[PDB]
């Protein structure tokens, strides 16, 4: 089963004192499920919709329109590369290439161990240095297939 | 408005949508994610018309008509090419992933998708990709998901969110990958979920007990009829194909139902299709059972009546109005006993007399969306008036409404409406013995006994009016509440009351009658509506009668040696000891159904009545309306031996085999003109339908579609020579497609809706005066009674409060939807969505006995010691015991009663 | 900004308050669009409304409701400072005032400059961006983002 933690449902009732509406708080309580379990599953669905006091239905929708609201388990960092059209004129697509070398995955997949889940995704708003990844929380500009190892070392 | 369509004037509403203006003048404009009763949101496209600013235009440009106000001196055109091609690219657009599935699709020739595909021309495709795919969910017994099919046109999550208030169907996922369901597989928690079969568009949502027997709109064989299953007189197509009614589609009634049903009424059909119906009369020769034909079957019964001393009737709440009278006729009016308790008798002619002497208009169900607040006292009104809930529902839709008008928005803009009102509702305020399915809307539930309810409904109406009696002993917070109700209810324009007769108390109804007094008044424009329990219960309470106790104790002091029982089963008005030995005491019983009852093995003659689809007749609303029911079906076309006739007609038949020695079938308009004869206060039932010599140019009104098909085989393997088609005298409907269904035929009875390129529900379009709103001709069903000049006294008998006695239990009553109608609950497809029998506690009195939720509890009523598991009722009241009202063991006459030795198995 | 007085209640004792609040998203391009953006600042998918009614009138709650990009609310406090003339005077074009320009994609220094309106393309790829890099040859470009 899904309990929210202690800290989650302070967390989700402190957002929901910003708003005049508590349903302006679901992404941002998806997003706090997501930060403490790395995903959000699917007993978080009608927990957080228990606390808000809208539809399970109403929230699930939220969770499954977001890109960046993960519905499935993912590993324990998230590569995302840039595949819009500046990242495409700069050369994402060795980028792309050497994460599939080294990783040994494709895109939307989970390596054997976890460690790393590759996702593609839009302009990350970085495109006079591109191409970009946005690993967990650090974006990483200037890239090359050379140093893309060296980059996926530091993140155990 | 004026409105120039391809160089043609028009004159239409200046507040209609260009979309719903030009399909009330007859033009074709193709459009998915508009509805007549869900405004309009512009997703789908398809509705696009080339509007020019002025007559000297050329150019133009591609509008939305559903989007696009139909304001005056407006220029458009439908038949643009630029206009007909983006229509036919939007269809396109559509098509590239739709599945190859119109033969095993259910929708197949009633889908709105191929209407529109074939009505924009688009026949050739061009795209040569691939296709998206979608799994499906399970939705439950009634509702079957298919979302390949799914267009996205976004009509059934705000029908089921935005309109009926539904929870758990929801829009998930983004671009092409939108999908519509549940968050998870799970049955659909709304009452009227099957609405979204006509609803969507497409074959994702479709009719399940349809589907199990499946057969295509054109074979079908459909009739006019009403819902049975409770009060409200919802209208109704029964579709029947190979002698079993296969269907039960929404008929239009601008005036009551409009568009939608219930789920009881949609999928509770399903005892007609019960193998066990009676089909022959059948008499009990000691311990054999001999089959009779129609003629023996009177002379017998008429011979033995003749024998008999004195002959009772008891009549029942579901039979037809027709039937009753007959019934009256043949016994006479002082041995004629109505079938229900001296109780519920009392009860239901107490909401009879406020409703036609109370001096306050009853809305019809349309009516009731238009109501400013909304005090609903003791009826659980969704687990027995459903679509009053629906209306109830829209009502409280209705401050959003007042608001975004107040900010010149157009009333069809129905997104700007939602966003503008937010959270803002109209004031609702439901009364019951624990939560209801109103609770998420209603601005306050009073969870209290029955005595506790009328005495609050008394407190309103004191506090509203003083010279109405005053309530001693109310506690502040209740009081605080109270005063809410009263600024709530005073301050309203429009204030209706709503209550009835299932919650087993007069005082309920009482207290009612004097909240609508009271606004009454004070000047308010106030409505109140009385839920009866049955489809006829208001014809029977009209028509009076003795209570089934006297006709018991007639039967039991040997003053009547001869009963003749029509469509009753006689335990659920009282208790199955009594009725089992005073039946057995009778030298005669003679029991005229058309369902297989525990009453019939003691029955010396049974009676194959017909059903609703096999029969004519006029049943009595809630509201007072009369409404004729037309025959679906011949039972004889299929199976030569079945004897089932109307219970008027067999009455009638035996009343004059009785008189003459003769037998004599009649026909229904002279049943009718009987009972206007007879009875004055049903003189309104004449006019419910033409009578059989009604047509349109001189042809009747057909009851299937022109395309009707397998006429020379469907009966083929009995017999390769085809019989007579089958002859309707009783009714202007004919049983073939050699008649009338024409949607300009001056008529109010439509068996179903077709038009040339309408194929779909949608084809109401065509038979309406103007989209949504009525027939074209008018509605049909006339309302028996005005609202009276003079109102009635203020109701002084304020009940004591609830005090729990020890030892003693009171019942109260708790009602579903799926289970408490008698007929509904025998439905097959109804066992898996009625829930398991329990009895509901409060967690004080279940600690107290030592229970906990789960155990099996025993107690003793009329000495039948029964068991049920208990479950934990928070909102309950200590005191009481919970019961489901109209189950099976628990009759609906224990609402209200007590309780001895409730103790653990 | 809160702990000096310039936000929160009684800003500048002039009696105004005022609350700000970051709302962080969840990776939808559609959320950019003013109304997507309220749709989803209420907490729902981000769909788009249909106008009119515009969000000044009734937009996030139904409330009166006002959505501006960063860069014009960045060009507010300057007109407020230094006044209308000298906005009027920036340069001499319909356009008033500065805009953030730039030149992204395989140029010698991709990157982002103020310029007044009415600067050439021109100038932007050679003068500040240094022009195309050593072996490539200049084919097209998009003005203002990858929907022009
Ligand atoms: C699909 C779409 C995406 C948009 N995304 C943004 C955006 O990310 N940021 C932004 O400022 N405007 C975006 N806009 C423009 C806004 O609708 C709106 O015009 C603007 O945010 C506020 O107006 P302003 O430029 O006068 O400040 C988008 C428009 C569309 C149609
Ligand atoms: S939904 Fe309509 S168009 Fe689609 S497969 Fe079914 S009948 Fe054919
Ligand atoms: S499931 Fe039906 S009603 Fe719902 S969006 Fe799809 S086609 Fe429309
Ligand atoms: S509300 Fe009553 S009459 Fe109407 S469909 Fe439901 S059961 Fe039938
Ligand atoms: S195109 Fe990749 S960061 Fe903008
Ligand atoms: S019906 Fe107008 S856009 Fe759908
Ligand atoms: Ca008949």
């Amino acid at each position: 089963a899904f309990e929210l933690s202690a800290a989650e449902r302070e967390a989700i009732e402190h957002e929901m004192h910003h708003y005049e509406d508590p349903r302006a708080a679901s992404i941002e309580a998806l997003k706090i499920v997501q930060k403490q379990r790395g995903w959000v599953p699917d007993g978080a669905i009608h927990a957080i919709a228990d606390v808000l006091g809208i539809p399970a239905s109403d929230v699930e929708g939220v969770a499954t329109f977001y890109s960046q609201i993960f519905r499935q388990p993912v590993g324990r960092h998230v590569i995302r590369y840039c595949d819009s059209v500046v990242c495409h004129i700069n050369g994402y697509q060795g980028i792309q290439a050497a994460l599939e070398k080294k990783l040994n995955i494709k895109p939307g997949q989970t390596t054997f161990d976890g460690r790393f889940t590759l996702l593609p995704t839009c302009c990350l708003g970085n495109c006079d240095k591109g191409p970009n990844m946005m690993i967990d929380e650090d974006t990483h500009a200037h890239l090359t297939p050379e140093a893309i190892p060296e980059l996926l070392e530091r993140y155990k | 408005a004026t409105i120039h369509v391809d160089g043609k004037e028009y004159e239409v509403n200046g507040a209609d949508n260009l979309l719903e203006a030009c399909l009330s003048l007859g033009l074709d404009i193709p459009y998915f994610c508009w509805h007549p009763a869900l405004g309009s949101v512009g997703a789908c496209r398809q509705c696009a018309v080339k509007q020019y600013q002025n007559a000297e235009d050329t150019r133009g440009r591609l509008v939305m008509s559903c989007m696009t106000p139909a304001s005056d001196g407006t220029f458009i055109s439908i038949d643009d090419e630029e206009a007909k091609q983006f229509r036919e690219s939007v269809v396109e657009w559509l098509m590239t992933n739709h599945p190859h599935d119109c033969p095993v699709c259910e929708e197949g020739g009633n889908c709105h998708l191929q209407d529109m595909t074939v009505m924009t021309g688009h026949s050739f495709r061009r795209y040569r990709f691939t296709k998206r795919t979608h799994r499906n969910q399970d939705l439950g017994p009634f509702i079957s998901h298919e979302m390949n099919r799914c267009i996205a046109c976004y009509r059934c999550v705000r029908y089921y969110k935005d309109y009926a208030d539904g929870t758990d169907l929801g829009v998930y996922g983004a671009h092409d990958n939108v999908y519509f369901g549940r968050p998870e597989d799970g049955t659909l928690e709304s009452e009227f979920s099957g609405n979204l079969v006509e609803i969507c568009p497409t074959g994702v949502f479709t009719d399940k007990t349809h589907s199990e027997r499946y057969n295509r709109k054109w074979d079908m064989q459909f009739a006019p009829s009403i819902c049975q299953q409770c009060s409200i007189g919802c209208n109704i197509s029964p579709g029947e194909r190979y002698g079993e009614l296969r269907r039960i589609e929404n008929r239009y009634n601008g005036t009551v139902n409009h568009y939608f049903l219930c789920d009881r009424g949609r999928f509770g059909y399903g005892y007609v299709n019960l193998k066990d119906r009676p089909r022959q009369p059948v008499q009990r020769r000691g311990d054999d059972f001999i089959t009779l034909n129609a003629e023996q079957a009177m002379q017998g019964a008429a011979d033995i009546l003749r024998q008999s001393k004195k002959v009772i009737g008891i009549g029942s709440p579901r039979a037809s109005v027709e039937s009753n009278f007959a019934l009256r006729e043949l016994v006479g009016e002082e041995n004629f006993y109505t079938g229900i308790a001296h109780g519920e008798q009392e009860r239901l002619q107490l909401a009879l007399k406020v409703l036609r002497e109370g001096g306050i208009y009853t809305p019809a169900l349309r009516e009731i969306e238009s109501y400013d607040a909304v005090l609903v006292l003791g009826e659980d009104v969704t687990q027995t008036g459903a679509r009053v809930a629906l209306a109830v529902r829209q009502a409280v839709k209705g401050k959003a409404r007042e608001m975004a008008a107040a900010q010149k928005v157009a009333d069809w803009q129905i997104a700007a409406i939602l966003n503008i009102g937010q959270r803002a509702k109209h004031p609702l305020f439901v009364t019951n013995v624990d939560d209801t399915r109103l609770d998420d809307i209603a601005a306050w539930t009073y969870r209290a006994p029955v005595e506790d309810q009328a005495r609050l409904g008394f407190a309103i109406a004191h506090a509203l009016d003083n010279s109405a009696p005053a309530v001693d002993g109310i506690e502040p917070e209740l009081q605080s509440k109270i005063d809410v109700i009263v600024q709530a209810l005073a301050g309203a324009k429009k204030p209706l009351i709503i209550s009835g007769t299932n919650a087993g108390s007069l005082e309920v109804i009482q207290a009612a009658a004097n909240v609508a007094k009271a606004l009454k008044g004070r000047g308010a424009d106030v409505g109140i509506t009385m839920i009866a329990r049955s489809v006829n219960s208001m014809g029977l309470g009209i028509m009076g009668g003795g209570s089934l106790e006297e006709a018991l104790t007639e039967l039991e002091t040997g003053r009547a040696d001869a009963v003749v029982v029509l469509e009753n089963d006689l335990h659920r008005h009282a208790s199955a000891i009594r009725v089992n030995a005073a039946l057995a005491k009778a030298p005669l019983v003679m029991v005229v159904d058309h369902q297989r009852t525990a009453i019939m093995e003691n029955a010396h003659l049974v009676l194959s009545a017909a059903s609703f689809a096999e029969s004519d007749g006029t049943v009595i609303n809630n509201e007072g309306r009369a409404q004729r029911f037309f025959q679906v079906y011949d039972p004889a076309y299929y199976d030569s031996k079945t004897v089932m006739l109307e219970s008027w007609r067999w009455l009638h038949s035996l009343h004059s085999t009785l008189l003459s020695r003769e037998v004599d079938w009649t026909q229904l308009d002279h049943v009718i003109d009987a009972v206007v004869a007879k009875i004055p206060e049903l003189a309104g039932i004449k006019d419910a339908a033409p009578d059989a010599t009604f047509r349109i140019r001189g042809q009747k009104l057909a009851r299937e579609p022109h395309r009707y098909s397998g006429r020379t085989a469907m009966r083929a393997n009995i017999s390769v020579h085809e019989p007579r088609q089958p002859q309707d005298i009783d009714t202007m409907f004919t049983f073939s497609m050699e008649g009338n269904n024409q949607p300009t035929a001056h008529r109010s009875q439509v068996p179903f809706a077709w038009a040339p390129g309408w194929n779909s529900p949608q084809a109401w379009n065509k038979f309406q005066d103007e989209v949504g709103g009525k027939l074209r001709f008018g509605d049909p069903g006339v309302r028996l009674f005005e609202t009276s000049e003079n109102g009635l006294d203020y109701f002084t008998s304020v009940p004591a409060r609830f005090q729990p006695q020890d030892g003693k239990w009171r019942i109260a009553p708790y009602y579903h939807l799926f289970g408490s109608d008698e007929l509904s609950q025998r439905a097959p497809v109804f066992q898996s969505r009625m829930p398991q029998p329990y009895i509901k506690l409060n967690p004080a009195d279940a600690a107290k006995l030592g229970v906990n939720a789960g155990t099996r509890v025993s107690f003793s009523y009329d000495g039948n010691t029964v068991t049920l598991p208990v479950e934990i009722a928070e909102g309950l009241t200590a005191g009481q015991v919970g019961l489901p009202m109209g189950m099976s063991g628990i009759a609906p006459v224990l609402a209200g009663a007590h309780l001895e030795d409730l103790k653990e198995a | 900004a809160t702990e000096a007085g310039l936000l929160g209640k009684n800003i500048m004792g002039t009696g105004f308050d005022f609350e700000l609040f970051v709302h962080t998203g969840a990776g939808r391009y559609i959320c950019g669009e003013e109304t997507a953006l309220i749709n989803s600042l209420e907490g729902r998918r981000a769909n788009p409304r249909s106008k009119p009614p515009f969000p000044a009138t009734s937009g996030a709650w139904g409330k009166p409701t006002c959505v501006n990009n960063v860069e014009t609310l960045c060009n507010v406090p300057a007109i407020l400072a230094n006044g209308v003339e000298w906005y009027q005077n920036i340069s001499k074009s319909k356009d008033a005032g500065t805009k953030l320009m730039g030149f992204s994609g395989r140029v010698k220094n991709p990157g982002l400059w103020e310029l007044p309106f009415g600067t050439t393309a021109r100038e932007i790829l050679e003068d500040y961006a240094g022009g195309m890099r050593d072996g490539l040859k200049f084919k097209a470009w998009q003005p203002g983002g990858a929907g022009t």
